[PDB]
RNA sequence: CUUUUGAUGUUAGGGUAUUGGCCUAACAUGGCUAUGACGGGUAACGGGGAAUUAGAGUUCGAUUCCGGAGAGGGAGCCUGAGAAAUAGCUACCACAUCUAAGGAAGGCAGCAGGCGCGUAAAUUACCCAAUUCUAAAGAAGAGAGGUAGUGACAAGAAAUAACAAUGCAAGGUUUGUAUUGGAAUGGUGGGAAUUUAAAACCUUCCCAGAGUAACAAUUGGAGGGCAAGUCUGGUGCCAGCAGCCGCGGUAAUUCCAGCUCCAAUAGCGUAUAUUAAAAUUGUUGCAGUUAAAACGCUCGUAGUUGAAU
RNA sequence: AAAAACCGUAAAUCCUAUCUUUUAAAGGAAGGAGAAGUCGUAACAAGGUUUCCGUAGGUGAACCUGCGGAAGGAUCAU
């Protein structure tokens, strides 16, 4: 009968909707990631709330502990793939100390801006979004989109972008001015 | 769901003094008489 | 037995147009001008 | 209601009058009770 | 409370597939109960689970799976390894179909669909291709099941632009901002590859195909709680708004409108119910002189708690 | 094979009784809300008789009075 798939919400409403500092917060983090929507931060808090509650259970768990010396590693390594963690990182209290912008900072229109090839952050969300850039051998038309630790090296357009070396420009106005050419010849 | 019977106005509490514009309805799930405030500006004239 | 002034205001309050104005700028544009308008004229 | 009846401090009408009140009314009421069953 | 009408037990038997007061005969007077029997209510099928959770908790669970029960309500029965079977039979009750009037025939709480009831819920579609079942077992069937249709129940991703030059503002020739003006790309239409039982959808490719990108985002607010107006007209304790406090009697920051602003955003209000908020049900963790609340007082059984070694 | 009888299973109908739920009703008697209504002045000051409790009787109403209490009293006091 009912399908047997699960979904999940993947954010949380705020609650005390009209508080003036998380509102400007907010905003600054919504302009300076250049993101459509208070949602996606909510989103991404969600997510960060989730791995911060694995990570402070953990640490309630003592040392050596074997679902400790278990899931702090695999946490650890999924941050560090991640790129949420550096090398000089090695404990549990920095996945408890990984802050929003630190999340942010991951997520394709941002790398993508940093890397060069869209002068903005907003120019970056609208050309992933007219499908113009690769993460290496795959295309993605997805901003929320994460990047892991390796796949930042070889981000760059995709092979079918105008700007990747496919059909140049506009046909019309190119046909255009070769029909113009050509009855003035 | 219920069948209009007739409109009424009511007296509003002393310190306000207004007349609400409500309907008496007969209630077709059970028969009941009920009292419904008819919100907006002019809606009493909308119900028949 | 006064419900014969029904809505006398809004029946007399006079009527005026929403005029023509501009398409508003929604998603994203919108956040970016009121993100952006806060802070560069300011000072 | 329970023990805190009396206490004026509303200005009201007193409670041992409100109680012989009730009580006159209760055995109007019992006497047509009775005479009734 | 149960106990003539089996209630509790013994003995013997009958019956059952088997044990058994399951039933029968004799006998005995037992069995349960304030640790709540026996009753009544449940808008009660139970569980796996769901919502909300800091931890405790509170509420929900008709509904994917498991178990139970039922096929309008009862009862009885045949076949069969297996049924007290219901798209099997028999009868009664209530409905209800045909009839030439003599007689026949019925059970959608299966799939669609209709009426009714309602605040409240889809197509009288396609197919056995997948899953699996039945058979005389490849080859046939299967409203099981799958596929599509309706579908803002929920859930996820995600458009409504981005960019270059002057004019203007701010700053030592840096940011924002009306003009131009070229790129980019979906939405859309058509063909195709593909997918598919067939078809559709997705995906991919090819043609056209955005400047007011008219391919034009809404919902609800702007006194406080609570983000946003002592802006402009109308009304004038009327109309109305307002969850609460309150506003409205000529200057209405609250009504009716326009402009602007705020909030969330393809979503946003409303109603009811429920959880947190509620340490306002308190085991954690409440309060009882005066806010509600120490029995008038003592004895006392059950209960709860009990010195050291 | 029809058919009949007897234990049993036992639908269904009727009578009676009880219980549950809903509901009509002359009359009676409350509560709440409303309006500038009528009569008085009960309480809050020693509220003009200190207030209040239990009980009993009486009165148009608030209320009055007797008995025994309390201070939440108007006295922490020769």
């Amino acid at each position: 009968p009912k399908s047997y798939r699960n979904y999940s919400k993947t954010a949380r409403n705020p609650k005390r909707p009209f508080e003036k500092e998380r509102l400007d917060q907010e905003l600054k983090l919504i302009g300076e990631y250049g993101l459509k929507n208070k949602r996606e931060i909510w989103r991404v808090q969600y997510l960060l709330a989730k791995i911060r509650s694995a990570a402070r259970y953990l640490l309630t768990l003592d040392e050596k502990s074997s679902k400790r010396i278990f899931q702090g590693e695999a946490l650890l390594r999924r941050m560090v793939r991640q790129g949420l963690l550096g090398e000089n990182e090695e404990k549990l209290d920095y996945v408890l100390g990984l802050t929003l912008p630190k999340l942010l900072e991951r997520r394709l229109q941002t790398k993508v801006f940093k890397l060069g090839l869209a002068k903005s952050v907003h120019h970056a969300r609208v050309l992933i979004r007219q499908r113009h850039i690769r993460v290496g051998k795959q295309m993605v038309d997805i901003p929320s989109f994460l990047v892991r630790v390796d796949s930042e090296k070889h981000i760059d357009f995709a092979t079918t972008s105008p700007f990747g070396g496919a059909r140049p420009g506009r046909v019309k106005r190119k046909s255009l001015k070769k029909q113009k050419e050509k009855t003035e010849a | 769901k219920g069948i209009v019977v007739e409109k009424v106005a009511i007296e509003a509490k002393q310190p306000n003094s207004a007349y609400r514009k409500c309907v008496r309805v007969q209630l077709i799930k059970n028969g009941k008489k009920i009292t419904a405030f008819v919100p907006g500006d002019g809606c009493l004239n909308f119900i028949d | 037995g006064s419900l014969a002034r029904a809505g006398k205001v809004k029946n007399q309050t006079p009527k005026v147009p929403k005029l023509d104005k501009k398409k508003r700028l929604t998603g994203r544009a919108k956040k970016r001008q009121l993100y952006n308008r806060r802070f560069s004229d300011n000072g | 209601h329970g023990a805190s009846r009396y206490k004026k401090s509303r200005a009201k009408m007193r409670w041992k009058w409100k109680k012989k009140r009730t009580r006159r009314l209760q055995k109007k009421r019992r006497k047509m009770r009775q005479r009734s069953r």
